[PDB]
């Protein structure tokens, strides 16, 4: 639990943070995508900045 | 010290033998009550307190 019981909270406050063992994990897994995403368009732009040249 | 001293006669009529702290003051309204419940955190070295009681 973020906070004391009762009290008064604000908007959009994290109270009870969660086991995140698969989520960041999971986060990780779009993450390299991501990372291997990107890394496709980058060679394709590497290659269309030279076939512009 | 806004925080209030809390008190118990235990079941056996005695009062716990020391008092305990309480915590916070909820706004719930139950709508069969119109109980202003609240918790006063309380220490048990003994486990004298034994919850649920």
């Amino acid at each position: 639990r973020n906070f004391k019981e009762g009290s008064d909270i604000e908007a959009g406050v994290s109270l009870y943070q969660i086991d995140p063992a698969t989520y960041q994990a999971t986060y990780d897994s779009a993450k390299g995508d991501l990372a291997k995403a990107q890394a496709a368009a980058n060679i394709a732009q590497l290659t269309v900045n030279r076939y512009q040249k | 010290n806004g925080k209030a001293k809390v008190s118990l006669i235990t079941s056996d009529g005695i009062k716990f033998p020391q008092d305990g702290t309480l915590e916070f003051s909820d706004v719930t309204v139950d709508q069969t009550t119109g109980s202003i419940t609240l918790r006063a955190i309380f220490p048990n070295p003994d486990h004298t307190m034994m919850p649920g009681m």
